[PDB]
């Protein structure tokens, strides 16, 4: 039971991507020069290590997915589809033009109970339906047993959790990026193996990230300004970029998806979850969680991450708009750089020295001709950023051990605080961080009002009028 | 000569290219050396020859020949450059190389051990010899009168397309003194230039007639550069090289005079009143030279017969001049064309060895040596015709290939002092400047021809001379039978396997570290001992940089994990026993000026004095 | 844009000396020249001129911008409506756009467009001399993406322009790939 | 045939046959979990239990998983209280494996399992051959053999007692070792199983294998306020195996250390003896047999044999801006100690001493085919194991400079004594270190902290998830 993806015969990622799935046998197959091949050849294997491994006689609830994908599938699910982004009027004709489309013809997947559903719901648009929906995940009133999220950004999660354990649900699962660069607070960072950059609102304008874009016509002296804000701290909005696609998100709605091992939900009913790690490549992870009723044990509120590679954060200089500022930025860095510089960063080294080595290292290295580094290891325009955090490491570590001080004491003169510009988490190294762990906020965002339009409705009955 | 000389000069450099700070090995770009152009100045030589004499204490003086030796280079780059106005060209757009590097090699700490009295250090070197050589011990009765010996009985020779005077041929001994030797090795001493030893020497017949340029020549040449372009090069520099050729250049010249010495510029200089042009330079005309040094190897094999007699033809001094601008170019191209696992000595420093073959050896592997010494080149015109080919592909213009070729034919000696005229045909061995390149690749393509697809799938080759060294390599019939076409002895194979037969190459032994594993090359230590047992000739001041050779082969020689090895390495070659205490016999004589006296005795004149 | 032998300049430096688009004559220098009306601005204007290798099209900035349209956008008039944009095809300077319209207004607007490099962008300030007087100005281009990744061992310090020069045409004929050496096969046009 | 969860070009591979030279081991890799290592030991250390007990007797589980012992031909009583935040979904899966298989298997009373399930949910109170809801205190069962399988919340002497008094008679432990928590360490590790372990107090430090910081720019001077002026080791630690959060407290884990001969005074006198049989970089098998009576006499010593380096080491660190100073401890493999014997016999600085372990563990000792040039020891205890050997020599050369008098002590009428510095120990391979602990237990606790147990929501889950038992 081979698997095809939708990437290049010869590309690095197949490496990675058949180590993560040792129960599959991947094939590549490339039919279209998308930009962003490697961020969904991920997600289409994801979907199908989660639907062998549940019970296929249960119902599954979607939120916010696109009902065209789940047509030829043997499973029963119940699609959550409001109307809030730009994006659902094309995704819902679609699916009424491949319903219509397909019918007589592939009499096996319940093609007729799903076209007739959807003409009922698009006659009274308040109905509940046991394949298609219309209402929020908070104001459907559906009940099943697993729910399945992807790709999903703006929803608060203990307030969703809550509200789909009280409809009987055991289990859920979760697919999307990592979340632990956030919770260092920084400015900018990357996902090299996906073409992925992310930055601030207040750092559009710099000159040397992944994301930006200056001018050119400048070269003045003095300008005048009324407010004084000698401030730069990150702020809620965060902008997205994956390929040739933006998303905007907040920070805050990003942080509250990285849960503790074993937190409590209280309000009318009680409960007791737990979260665990299946699946993590190069920075999508794959969560499992499950809901029990009652209240057993005790929290601690702690959450660990493990890295397979080395994750890095380090200071920078840069001119934003013409003026010149300082704030941090984050990487990725594979291991096997991480461990042939083991010996070089016993001294101090210049940054410049350190760029050469690295170059060196990763597009000119051979063994027999056979494997080598497949003469790109670590994309090129991320070398500068990484030989710098290096050389204020190496530098740091020395000093350490000319400030040797006594066992069990401290000294308060009262005491300094030392400086520190690069945080350096190798491999085979863990993490963790203070969270929250009880949650009894029973908030009611009920404020229920339709969303479909007059000409919409028109659109989608005409392309159901005929049967072929 | 190639890795070091009896005087620590050698043949190879001492600057590591080949050298990586990091565990792994990277590939990098290969660099110019740009060199510095000389300028004259007289005012400067005046002023200081007059400064020199009203006060000169040390340094004074050496500021006096930089200025002469650097004002003679500047005459002859001048001179050179107009003579060859029809061959000069300019520089063009180079081609990029590039080339692997290694990591540095790990060494074994060495603890120095020594005795106290010279005079017992010359006792057990004797005891040593007449235990195991007792022959060699008990040739010496009386002092040293080979040469009388040598008049007494007739001239015999075997001599072919030659002429000389009968009436010159007398061969009475000249005055000869030297010094008493102590080690009681009988080297004999180096003779004396007769019409007698000219004859001994030129002894060989080699008269071999095939077909010149015809068909069937032509075809063989064909085929053997078709192994080598297919067994031994990779495909990615072939057209590149033909469209960019090898023209002489102003910097060819200046690069090559400035790298002389005082001596040799000297020399060069006092022939350039009448210098002649490129092309009337003669290149099928040799010159005799004797002054040479005996070989002898260890094993009782010349006190029963006399060894023979060496032999140099030197071509014309302007040839050597003009031409000698293109061997670096020359190197590098076929550096570039090799395939990774196929190395060549040139170029490189003894460092840069050890780092390559640092993890390859390992005991229980088999190892294949081969020499091409013991092979008629002159028999087969072929031979000639594969160098050739391979040299135009590699780029070289056209009209310089003529005057190449001019010296590969018909060519003739003479010998100055009594008028001797001597005649050759097709000869691969001689004094011009390319002489190890085209040795060393018709060494490639014999081996490639042979071993077929085995050259290709291999750990490590390294090619040298006439010497070289295949890793996993075993005989077989198959190659038996494929260099019986024309007879059976054209090479010598020798199998070896390591931590039981040491491999042999280049005068020195391969052995496998114990403490850090890694494996290593060594000199010959039997080599060194019987060396000690020559003769010194009077008037001779080399006595201090002999000192400082042996110091530095002692030290390398008490590595610890490496005297067990060496002691079996010994024993499964020459069958001799207890060569510990040789060894430290030697490092008590080279510790002091006077610990180095013993060696020598009271001086001898033979053949001189009127009373 | 090397690729497709197309050169594009402005109206106002069309007697340059030292670009794709010009053309100047051979003077000997005059101190001094008569000046009627006074300068001291040069910023471009509404016209351009294109030369798709050998055929002439004028053409004119604010048409030209309007085509870069955001990601997501409103159309609202008597009747309204939502559409977005997006690129499926793009090699060397040639892109393929595709807008889906839809009636009725949904979702919420950012204002801004995203494009993905695939080849290194560059643009620079040059001095040159139009009509015999020397001015600047600032032009761009595109750089094949090897010579880019090559390029970068040698930029960590400070390199005069003719030694970078020497580097760019000895790397226009040999690369390093996979621990191995081959032509460049993408090389970049020497003017 | 044995088959392990484990990739089949892994170096673990070979230290695993070693272990257990009366199997033999295959791989066969099915889910890319993060502790596959740690799983396989626990796997093979059943399988050996089994092999060498008499299957005629019935074995007590304490805290243990019903799911996991359903198919087997022996006869388990799990003992499983409901103190943990994951034990619901523990038996929920138990119900639903037992119903998915009610005709399929006929290995043993799959039915009376089920009955016997259905009989505990009805009253709670009960005593049943196949299960329990009590602790290992109130249970009330008659058995042979007990088996603990990764506990380390209960206290020793007391548990043990209680088993004996029922008539057990053989016991076993599986679990980490226990020699790093009596050298009375800040942070350790376990390199081989990717397992990190550190004190509450040092959560914030920046250079070790479980902390977290962030950056700041030299403010000098914080706050006076409560003079702390001491940092010593607390009660409270946390475990982090592969991704999965533990935490344990100091008091249990060293009770588990006990001496080879001890007596348990009481009501009823008993002697008995402890004894390791296996042991593989971290992991160890614990054998201990009681007997009724009073017998010999005990000593109060506890030996442990180094087959591996262990390093302790003081070394310099940042917590929250503020520079300290504790121990960490480790573990190196045998063959780089054996390798390091002739550089350490003179002085040598830190960063030489890098250089040399870095060349080592990568051409040296380890190289393959294909899959070439693996590492031997994980590359982030390189730098804190390079400074412990250099201050070990230091402290030798010290030693042979300052000699003193065969058969006495040197003092200072009033006479005192000097006491030199210690920064480094270190234990190589081939030697021994022994303890001194207590063995004589008299006084023992019997609470009664058992309400309920369950709740009814729970219950009524479990018995619709069986009431479709046919
Ligand atoms: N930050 C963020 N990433 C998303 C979101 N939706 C999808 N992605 C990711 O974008 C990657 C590329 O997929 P797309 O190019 O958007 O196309 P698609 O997901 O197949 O379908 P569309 O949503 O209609 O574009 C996916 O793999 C997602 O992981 C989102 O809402 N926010
Ligand atoms: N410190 C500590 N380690 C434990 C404990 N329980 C299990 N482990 C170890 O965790 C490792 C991996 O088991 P996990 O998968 O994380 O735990 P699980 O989800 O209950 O499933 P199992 O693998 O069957 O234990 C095991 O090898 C145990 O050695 C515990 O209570 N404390
Ligand atoms: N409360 C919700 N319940 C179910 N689905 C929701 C909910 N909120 C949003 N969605 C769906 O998530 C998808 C993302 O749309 P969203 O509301 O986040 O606005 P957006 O700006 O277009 O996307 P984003 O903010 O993530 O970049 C939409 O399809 C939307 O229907
Ligand atoms: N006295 C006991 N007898 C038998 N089993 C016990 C006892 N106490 C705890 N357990 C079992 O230990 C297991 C988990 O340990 P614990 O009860 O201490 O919860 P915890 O918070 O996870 O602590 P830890 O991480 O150290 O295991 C539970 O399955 C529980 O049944
Ligand atoms: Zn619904
Ligand atoms: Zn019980």
């Amino acid at each position: 039971d081979p698997v095809y993806v939708d990437i290049d015969a010869d590309s690095a990622f197949l490496k990675a991507l058949q180590r993560a799935y040792p129960m599959f046998e991947v094939e590549p197959r490339q039919v279209t020069p998308n930009d962003a091949a490697n961020a969904r050849a991920f997600s289409h294997l994801a979907i199908k290590l989660i639907e062998q491994e549940i019970d296929p006689d249960s119902t599954i609830l979607d939120i916010g997915s696109a009902p065209a994908r789940r047509m030829m599938s043997d499973r029963k699910y119940h699609c959550v589809c409001p109307m809030r982004s730009a994006e659902d009027p094309e995704r819902l004709a679609n699916y009424a033009r491949k319903l219509a489309s397909a019918a007589g013809k592939v009499l096996d997947r319940n093609i007729s109970g799903k076209i007739g559903d959807l003409q009922a719901v698009m006659a009274v648009p308040d109905t509940e339906t046991p394949t298609f929906c219309l209402h929020t995940d908070v104001s459907c009133r559906q009940r099943a047993d697993v729910a399945i999220y992807q790709d999903v950004y703006a929803v608060h999660a203990p307030t969703s959790l809550y509200h789909q354990a009280i409809k009987g649900v055991r289990l859920a699962y979760w697919v999307g990026f990592d979340t632990t660069p956030f919770m260092y607070n920084a400015m900018a960072g990357a996902y090299p193996s996906y073409s992925t950059n992310w930055a601030d609102e207040q750092v559009l304008k710099a000159k040397n990230i992944g994301l930006c874009s200056t001018d050119l016509t400048e070269g003045r002296r003095g300008k005048l300004s009324i407010m004084r804000g000698k401030k730069l701290e990150p702020c809620d909005r965060v902008l997205f970029s994956v390929g040739s696609t933006l998303y905007p998100e907040s920070r805050k709605l990003l942080k509250s998806w990285h849960l503790p091992s074993v937190f409590h939900l209280k309000g009318k009913l009680s409960f007791t979850c737990r979260c665990d790690t299946v699946v993590s490549c190069e920075g999508y992870v794959v969560k499992r969680i499950t809901m029990s009723p009652g209240l057993y044990g005790k929290t601690t509120g702690y959450a660990v991450t493990h890295h397979a590679d080395g994750f890095l954060m380090c200071k920078t200089t840069d001119t934003v708009d013409g003026e010149r500022v300082s704030f941090s930025v984050c990487t990725y860095v594979p291991a096997t750089i991480c461990d042939q510089m083991t010996g070089i960063l016993a001294t101090e080294v210049t940054p410049e020295d350190a760029q050469k080595l690295l170059v060196g290292l990763n597009q000119r290295i051979v063994v027999n001709g056979r494997t080598q580094r497949n003469t790109n290891t670590m994309k090129n325009y991320m070398i500068p950023v990484v030989a710098q955090a290096f050389s204020k490491w190496a530098k740091e570590c020395r000093k350490d051990m000319e400030d040797e001080k006594l066992l069990g004491v401290r000294e308060r003169t009262a005491f300094k605080k030392q400086k520190t510009h690069t945080v350096y988490k190798r491999p085979d190294t863990q993490s963790i961080q203070k969270v929250q762990a009880e949650f009894d906020s029973f908030v009611v965002p009920s404020l229920w009002s339709s969303g479909l339009s007059i000409p919409l409705r028109t659109r989608i009955k005409w392309l159901l009028s005929k049967v072929p | 000569y190639i890795f070091s000389s009896d005087t620590g000069q050698g043949h190879l450099q001492q600057k590591s290219v080949r050298q990586t700070t990091l565990p792994v090995n990277i590939v990098e770009e290969v660099h110019e050396e740009k060199c510095y152009p000389p300028k004259l100045d007289e005012i400067k030589e005046q002023l200081l020859l007059k400064r020199l004499q009203e006060s000169a204490s040390t340094a004074n003086r050496s500021r006096y020949q930089s200025r002469k030796v650097e004002n003679m280079k500047a005459m002859i780059i001048h001179r050179l450059k107009e003579g060859c106005r029809l061959y000069l060209a300019s520089d063009t757009p180079r081609v990029p190389s590039y080339r692997i590097t290694y990591p540095a090699p790990i060494y074994s700490p060495s603890i120095n051990i020594k005795l106290s009295n010279p005079e017992t250090a010359v006792a057990v070197c004797n005891e040593f010899l007449a235990r195991n050589y007792p022959t060699v011990a008990s040739y010496q009765v009386t002092d040293e009168y080979d040469a009388y010996l040598d008049m007494v009985d007739g001239s015999e020779s075997c001599l072919d397309r030659a002429t000389f005077n009968p009436s010159k041929l007398r061969s009475y001994p000249k005055q000869h003194s030297y010094h008493a030797p102590t080690i009681r090795s009988a080297v004999p001493s180096p003779f004396q230039n007769t019409l007698q030893n000219v004859l001994a020497a030129a002894t060989k017949r080699n008269c071999n007639v095939t077909q010149m340029r015809e068909l069937p020549t032509m075809d063989s040449a064909a085929f053997n550069v078709e192994c080598f372009k297919k067994y031994a090069c990779n495909q990615e520099y072939w057209r590149e090289f033909a469209s960019s050729p090898i023209r002489v250049t102003t910097e060819n010249l200046t690069t090559y005079v400035t790298k002389l010495k005082g001596p040799k510029a000297a020399a060069l200089f006092a022939k350039t009143h009448n210098l002649l042009p490129l092309q009337e330079v003669p290149m099928d005309r040799f010159t005799m030279d004797m002054k040479r040094d005996v070989k002898v190897t260890p094993g009782t094999k010349h006190t029963e017969e006399r060894p023979k007699v060496q032999v140099i033809q030197a071509a014309e001094p302007l040839a050597t001049a003009y031409l000698c601008g293109i061997h670096r170019e020359l190197v590098r191209r076929l550096n570039a064309v090799l395939l990774p696992n196929v190395h060549t000595l040139f170029d490189m420093s003894a460092e840069d060895f050890d780092a390559i073959i640092a993890t390859h050896f390992k005991p229980g592997d088999a190892v294949l040596e081969t020499d091409i010494a013991s092979f008629d080149k002159s028999q087969d015109d072929s031979l000639a015709l594969t160098a050739m080919m391979l040299l135009e592909d590699l780029g070289v213009d056209q009209p310089i290939l003529d005057l190449i070729e001019a010296a590969f034919g018909e060519i003739s000696s003479c010998h100055l002092p009594t008028g001797t005229r001597f005649k050759f045909g097709a000869m691969m061995k001689s004094g011009m400047f390319l002489t190890l390149f085209v040795n060393t690749l018709l060494n490639i393509t014999i081996a490639s021809r042979v071993l077929e697809e085995r050259l290709t799938t291999s750990a490590c080759a390294a090619f040298i001379g006439d010497d070289n060294i295949i890793h996993g390599v075993v005989s077989d019939a198959l190659m038996a039978a494929r260099c019986a076409t024309w007879m059976n002895m054209e090479v010598k194979i020798i199998d070896a396997v390591v931590s039981v037969k040491a491999p042999y190459f280049c005068g020195g032994f391969i052995l496998h570290d114990t403490v850090t594993g890694t494996a290593c090359r060594v000199a010959d230590p039997l080599k060194r001992l019987f060396k000690l047992g020559k003769p010194l000739a009077a008037g001779d001041e080399q006595d201090e940089d002999r000192r400082r050779a042996l110091a530095d082969e002692v030290t390398r020689w008490q590595r610890t994990g490496l005297v067990t090895e060496l002691e079996r390495a010994v024993y499964s070659r020459y069958e001799v026993q207890g060569i510990t205490a040789v060894i430290t016999s030697m490092a008590t004589f080279a510790s002091s000026k006077e610990n180095f006296k013993k060696l020598r005795g009271p001086v001898v004149t033979l053949y001189g004095g009127p009373k």
